DNA sequence: ATCAATATCCACCTGCAGATACTACCAAAAGTGTATTTGGAAACTGCTCCATCAAAAGGCATGTTCAGCTGATTCAGCTGAACATGCCTTTTGATGGAGCAGTTTCCAAATACACTTTTGGTAGTATCTGCAGGTGGATATTGAT
DNA sequence: ATCAATATCCACCTGCAGATACTACCAAAAGTGTATTTGGAAACTGCTCCATCAAAAGGCATGTTCAGCTGAATCAGCTGAACATGCCTTTTGATGGAGCAGTTTCCAAATACACTTTTGGTAGTATCTGCAGGTGGATATTGAT
């Protein structure tokens, strides 16, 4: 009846590895039963919310393959992912379409 | 002579991949980055606790070390919803043996 | 002979740009840069072709990064052309060279 | 041996064309002329402040070759951090 | 009757102030601003002389910092008079926010 | 004659701060938003403070708490121990 | 007979307690007997590099007992202490007397 | 009543050798610690990863100082380097 | 140019806030002697980096042309800087108690041990399938007149 | 407001590259469940040092006046965008060779560990004195005339 650490606490995300990484960094003398618990959901839980808004950006290109590209305008469109990840550079993720006003033509008559 | 074993996050990925989008893929590119994510991740809080233990001449990281060091690192609503998830998979933890 | 005014091929960019994310510095000229500067440290060394990509995506990243903040400060001074002087505020206020 | 041909100017490889294409990505319209020698400047000082670093980490190891993922810690040491290359 | 011109006593207290190091806003005024918005985020609190002085001084630091950033984006728009779209370019530029 | 706490950093101060700051000249405009400013730093920063004060079960915020906060924030303060 | 590691390395710093502090910072498992010496040795550097220059900034100030303002004199007018200080802020510093040039006014007969 | 240990006796120390007839605030005197434990993180901490990217369970004086070429600034990095070879030198040099 | 109104410098004094100097006692460094652990030294892989080269698209270099942007000019009206108070807030100093922090206790929970089980990462293979990029061809967008 | 040039869009169509997938399967993890200590929550106090609070004291809120700044309108020269033309380099795809990362086994140094012996460093105290302003008067700077 081996039971996944994992199963019991109700999560994808690898208990047993989460505890093996945490005693290897050391970090501290001792590492709390419950820590690598608590830790593997928060990593769950955020890989899970990036996946979402990836996945919604992959179907807004009309594509069944989140690629870099997607990721990126996920994190970019998303304030508070934003600032998690604001000193992290995405490779093959390129900019947010973003043109400043002033630089857009104004040739139309529009303003009297 | 057989390559090492190189172990990611990747097989988890896709199991929570599959739970928001079970019509989408990933390329191996962005899984790639989904890695990096975690590692990173994981370094930032573990370093915060890390630290928060010894602050307060503590020799070891518990999930309250875990939770504050999320508080620190993650904003507003990450953060709530961080700790929910995080507490919830604690108590279930508990009452499951 | 039709001809698109000055600044209609440039917002035409900007979004074809914006657009995509492949590199846009030729790979090989960056290879050349990166076993120059290198050699220029330390003779005989060897880069793995990921180093050599891992740099040049560090390095677009960081200028496009850099130009945004640049043009701002085009604008700021109520310019549309970017100047040394734009990129030089920037890199001050950056920290750069404070 | 063949003794490697000799490396110099591979500066000027960063081509205008491709300096204009980066700063499209940056949404910059007008571009001074002045411009593409300031960026072949900004561009080597950052070039040098990584390899540097990412050498280091070489010469640690006692490696002759530089890998991504010296690269990829040279990065994260200037507050760069670079995803998708490992780590 | 005496009067100086426009600019010439600021000067005088750029030397002034540029050469001092003591705090420039008064303490309690700060304590008090302190004191509110940490209630926000737990009440009853009690905080240590040092502790808000750490505060003061890294506060003030900060700030005199921003007006010299400020100040360089300002005088690169052809002004001598910061404006508040000046201490936003800064700020956008350090990246504390846009 | 009550007045707001935010206010309590008047247009003297701030012109004083930004007298060490080089400034000759300034817009009108500036004192509020330097109030803004000078706020979310405040927040930002006493926010960590308080954390880490949370987590030591203390009701006393220590300059410690603020260095701690100061440095993971970016701006490390000497002279207030760590 | 018990010779100092820091007499031994000849140092101020003490190598002792820079070991210890090593052993329990959770650095490593492990700490070889030299580390915690050269790392002594760095620190005593650093700290002579730093007194050197607002000793220097004290006496240019007429002035014997260095303060805050000595040491941010000594950092921020040292262009390699600058680099390697350039986030930290120094608690009753204050800043570099510098205005901007055109901040100055007209001047001359001109 | 517990000993809150510091480094203001060895900067003292340090600051006589290079001004016999200086003296040092108390106000200074933090921010001098402040400035060592700083460095002394910046140090530890770089040599911890590179132990950690060499799959190395030792912290040796060979991280030391790849770490201090990778903090220190040129001359600053040169100074340090020679002074900590020099330290260690004169130590193993030592019965 | 003068002349004065005010700011600035410099030399000297001196009380005390804040150094330096002194002392004793004990935490934590160092000495001694086992008890583990490690990270090259040598000896082989296979990988992947280097170089080479051939073919050809694909982008770069260059010269011409002029649209429109930059920066200079001039100016009017607006907007902060300067300036003096007495009143109001801050500051200064001293009292009582909140709470930090010192200390001992003891047990739930963590480490260490050595088995047993399962897993996830792999190499080997097959096997599908999302979409890159190419083609018409219908549909904006732009810019001149 | 018309129309012509040309960029854009979009929706199909192939043939892969890269993804998904069937194991095979097995070395390393993960985990099971004893036998440790042993970290730190918990409870108690004492003694800092923090909030308060009322006297002492010195900055700042206030309105007026105009200096000179900003921002507006104009214009000219020239810079930088666009585009046509010619063609050099990079890209792409192999290959053969070998340089060198990456693995696996001995262990002789190298740290860790448990105990003991001593002492350097702290924290109370006990004095000493650098300099923060205070004064006087000489001089520089500024601004009006
Ligand atoms: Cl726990
Ligand atoms: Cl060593
Ligand atoms: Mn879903
Ligand atoms: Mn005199
Ligand atoms: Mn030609
Ligand atoms: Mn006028
Ligand atoms: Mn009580
Ligand atoms: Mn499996
Ligand atoms: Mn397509
Ligand atoms: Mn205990
Ligand atoms: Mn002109
Ligand atoms: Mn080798
Ligand atoms: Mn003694
Ligand atoms: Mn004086």
């Amino acid at each position: 009846k081996a039971k996944s650490r994992s199963s019991r606490a109700g999560l994808q995300f690898p208990v047993g590895r989460v505890h093996r990484l945490l005693r290897k960094g050391h970090y501290a003398e001792r590492v709390g039963a419950g820590a690598p618990v608590y830790l593997a959901a928060v990593l769950e839980y955020l890989t899970a919310e990036i996946l979402e808004l990836a996945g919604n950006a992959a179907r807004d290109n009309k594509k069944t393959r989140i690629i870099p590209r997607h990721l990126q305008l996920a994190i970019r469109n998303d304030e508070e992912l934003n600032k998690l990840l604001g000193g992290v550079t995405i490779a093959q993720g390129g900019v947010l379409p973003n043109i400043q006003a002033v630089l857009l033509p104004k040739k139309t008559s529009a303003t009297v | 002579r057989k390559r090492s074993r190189k172990e990611s996050y990747s097989i988890y990925v896709y199991k929570v991949l599959k739970q928001v989008h079970p019509d989408t893929g990933i390329s191996s590119k962005a899984m790639g980055i989904m890695n990096s994510f975690v590692n990173d991740i994981f370094e930032r809080i573990a370093g915060e606790a890390s630290r928060l233990a010894h602050y307060n001449k503590r020799s070891t990281i518990t999930s309250r070390e875990i939770q504050t060091a999320v508080r620190l690192l993650l904003p507003g609503e990450l953060a709530k919803h961080a700790v929910s998830e995080g507490t919830k998979a604690v108590t279930k933890y508990t009452s499951a043996k | 002979p039709h001809r698109y005014r000055p600044g209609t091929v440039a917002l035409r960019e900007i979004r074809r740009y914006q657009k995509s994310t492949e590199l846009l510095i030729r790979k090989l000229p960056f290879q050349r840069l990166v076993r120059e500067i290198a050699q220029d440290f330390k003779t005989d060394l060897r880069f793995q072709s990921s180093a050599v990509m891992a740099l040049q995506e560090a390095c677009e990243a960081y200028l496009v990064g850099l130009f945004e903040d640049t043009n701002l400060c085009a604008i700021h001074a109520k310019r549309v052309t970017i100047m040394p002087k734009d990129i030089q505020l920037a890199r001050r206020i950056r920290g750069e060279r404070a | 041996k063949r003794h490697r041909k000799v490396l110099r100017d591979n500066i000027q490889g960063i081509t205008k064309p491709a300096i204009r294409r980066l700063a499209r990505r940056g949404g910059v319209k007008r571009i001074s002329g002045l411009i593409y020698e300031e960026t072949r400047g900004v561009l080597k000082v950052f070039l040098e402040n990584v390899i540097r670093d990412a050498v280091t980490y070489t010469e640690h190891a006692k490696r002759k070759t530089v890998t991504a993922m010296d690269v990829v810690y040279a990065l994260k040491r200037q507050g760069r951090t670079l995803y998708g290359f490992g780590g």
